[PDB]
């Protein structure tokens, strides 16, 4: 008979794991937004690589609500809406599916089916101007409860009752925007904390933000399976002194056979060899 | 088939630093996330302190800082180093392979491991205290010859009521540790009211760790 | 956060019965729950995942149910290996994967009665300084019996700890053993030690006491 060697492993690689994805600005900038005016950003049409999210300042929270925080890089999501806003310390626990209060009841309320990850961290150095940075406001005294992902940027004077107040303020009348005091004198729980709530919408339509490719290693001098770049195959991999002119991806011999793959994400001249 | 060894051991003192390990044997170490569950004898499977292939390293808020997870695919094992431990980390540590369904998100921690053990106290020599049921003011035909082994520590201790003459009796009571830090079990035997007068019913102890095979009857 | 209130701690059972283990959440966690089984002296294993999808190897009518906050492990048929501690785990929690409190499904027999014996400490134990009086409560199925160390007609407890062994194999009863740990002066000055056995098994609480 004719006994051969069967491919030991199935180590493969892909042309660059991921592309440039905008996981900054809503995650890393200066002035963010305000609770009353939650921002938004529909990231799509890009290979979502959530690895940059982890290599960031020790955060004060990473609670994922519905999705395993370890499988974000492997689930094809349809849309992801990043929402950034700066709240205080005692309000970090209020932003969560099913929790009420006064900063998540009328300012920003998440549904009871919110399949996302809330990310919070301390910002007592970038958004803590002395004497109190009064630029941030938080909405209060809403006529009714808020809805999942509902904006409230009105500034009409609201009163408790039986008090005419249209454009002027008073004792029982106040504007629906109150400043936040960000001073180092204030203890923990009153400092500014930035929160970005990635809302991963899970559906059945073609996903526009899939996770990065599973490019493995480059086991050499050992018979293995191959998917380098996109062609499938099987064989041993050596190191050749050939010089594919800067454009030639695959290689070929005098028999129309794949015989030299180019390191997808390492720009190198490997040479495929037969598994006897 | 698919086992998870947990050869880490533990005998640290307050303020020590032990290092555990969980080496798999039966699947892609890479394509799987290894956590670390903990069970206090008399409590519920605790936190996770999980590690991931994307280099994600998770911790508990009440264990963060004094903990550091590390995945090393070279030897197909992970590690769990801890800083100064208090008196509340004495428990049976475990390592699990938390996984969800294909693209579904139901983490079901399916492949559990062996069982590492941590302690943070001292030890002593077994103090056997005989209990004589000479007062037959009992229910009649029911003797309860017991030997209270007190002031010892390592759980591996056994109270052979005579090999062979153990005769379906040895009731090894769970070591009731006195706050001190010394353990105290108990072992009564199911003997008739005349067996308290039949043969040398001895409570041969066998304290192994502190090295003291001790004996004596009642 | 998201808590889970499993069934009351002790769930009596017979080899064949409809056992209901309730797991109620503080929110609407939809269909994110995992049921486990931890037998005494071994590592836990998965039984029901994603509310109703049994994993594998769990086939003994270990049916799950529920799709909101309250979920129930309907065990319609029980075997010796269907007895042990059960745990719930809301997958809707992620970073702090929180497990349940624990529900021990035990076996059932009849009602019994405590065969007891107060046990004065060793002679040399007092010269050692210490002392240990033991109240053996043996052969009792209703494991709710308490120990009241009555030193000289006074409830001078606080230092006596007790424990129970694993449920007997062919007897199904439990065994209790408290240890009155006091000093030598506290022993050679007192004479009444009635161990009040307030158990549901016996009709009248028996109090055995030794005298010096």
């Amino acid at each position: 008979s004719n006994f051969r060697v069967q491919p030991t492993e199935s180590i493969v690689r892909f042309p660059n794991i991921t592309n440039l994805c905008p996981f900054h600005e809503v995650f890393n900038a200066t002035t963010f937004a305000s609770v009353y005016a939650w921002n938004r950003k529909r990231i799509s049409n890009c290979v979502a690589d959530y690895s940059v999210i982890y290599n960031f300042a020790p955060f004060f929270a990473f609670k994922c609500y519905g999705v395993s925080p370890t499988k974000l890089n492997d689930l094809c999501f349809t849309n992801v809406y990043a929402d950034s806003f700066v709240i205080r310390g005692n309000e970090v626990s209020q932003i969560a599916p099913g929790q009420t209060g006064n900063i998540a009841d009328y300012n920003y309320k998440l549904p009871d089916d919110f399949t996302g990850c809330v990310i919070a961290w301390n910002s007592n150095k970038l958004d803590s101007k002395p004497s109190g940075n009064y630029n941030y406001l938080y909405r209060l005294f809403r006529k009714s409860k808020l809805k999942p992902f509902e904006r409230d940027i009105s500034t009409e004077i609201y009163q408790a009752g039986n008090k005419p107040c249209n454009g002027v303020a008073g004792s029982n009348c106040y504007s629906p925007l109150q400043s936040y005091g960000f001073r180092p004198t204030y203890g923990v729980g009153h400092q500014p904390y930035r929160v970005v709530v990635l809302s991963f919408e899970l559906l059945h339509a073609p996903a526009t933000v899939c996770g990065p490719k599973k490019s493995t290693n480059l086991v050499k001098n050992k018979c293995v399976n191959f998917n380098f770049n996109g062609l499938t195959g099987t064989g041993v991999l050596t190191e050749s002194n050939k010089k594919f002119l800067p454009f030639q991806q695959f290689g070929r011999d005098i028999a129309d056979t794949t015989d030299a793959v180019r390191d997808p994400q390492t720009l190198e001249i490997l040479d495929i060899t037969p598994c006897s | 088939e698919v086992r998870l060894v947990e050869s880490g051991g533990g005998l640290v003192q307050p303020g020590g630093s032990l290092r555990l390990s969980c080496a798999a044997s039966g699947f892609t170490f890479r394509n799987y996330d290894i956590h670390w569950v903990r069970q206090t004898t008399g409590k519920g499977l605790e936190w996770v302190s999980a590690v991931g292939t994307s280099g994600d390293t998770y911790y508990l808020d009440s264990v963060k800082g004094r903990f550091t997870i590390s995945r090393e695919d070279a030897k197909k094992s992970v590690y769990l180093q801890m800083n100064s431990l208090r008196a509340g980390d004495t428990a049976m540590y475990y390592c699990v392979r938390g996984d969800a369904s294909p693209d579904n998100i139901y983490y079901y921690m399916d492949v559990w491991g062996t069982g590492t053990r941590v302690i943070v106290s001292s030890t002593k020599g077994p103090s056997v205290f005989p209990l004589a049921p000479s007062s037959k003011s009992t229910s009649g035909g029911t003797a309860a010859l017991g030997c209270l082994v007190k002031d010892y520590f390592p759980e591996p201790v056994t109270v052979s009521w005579n090999s062979g003459a153990l005769t379906s009796g040895v009731h090894t009571f769970p070591a009731v540790l006195q706050s001190s830090g010394l353990y105290s079990l108990s072992s009564v035997v199911t003997v008739p009211s005349s067996s308290l007068g039949t043969q040398t019913y001895i409570c041969n102890v066998n304290h192994k760790p502190s090295n003291t095979k001790v004996d004596k009857k009642v | 956060d998201i808590q889970v209130t499993q069934s009351p701690s002790p769930l009596s059972a017979s080899v064949g019965d409809r056992v209901t283990i309730t797991c109620r959440a503080s929110q609407t966690i939809g269909k994110y729950l995992n049921w486990y089984h931890q037998i005494p002296g071994k590592a836990p294993k998965l039984l029901i995942s994603a509310a109703s999808t049994l994993h594998s190897g769990v086939p003994s009518r270990f049916s799950g149910r529920g799709s909101g906050t309250d979920f129930t492990l309907t065990i319609s048929s029980l075997q010796p290996e269907d007895f042990g501690t059960y745990y719930c785990q809301q997958s809707y929690s992620s970073p702090p994967w929180t497990f349940g409190q624990g529900t021990k499904v035990e076996i059932k027999r009849t009602v019994a009665a405590p065969s007891v014996f107060i046990f004065p400490p060793s002679d040399e134990q007092l010269k050692s300084g210490t002392a240990s009086v033991v109240c053996l409560l043996n052969n009792f199925y209703p494991r709710e019996a308490k120990v009241q160390w009555k030193v000289d007609n006074a409830l001078q407890s606080g230092n006596s700890q007790e424990s129970v062994t694993e449920q007997d194999s062919k007897d199904s009863t439990y065994s209790l053993s408290s240890t009155l740990t006091l000093s030598k002066a506290d022993y050679e000055k007192h004479k009444v030690y009635a161990c009040e056995v307030t158990h549901q098994g016996l009709s009248s609480p028996v109090t055995k006491s030794f005298n010096r």
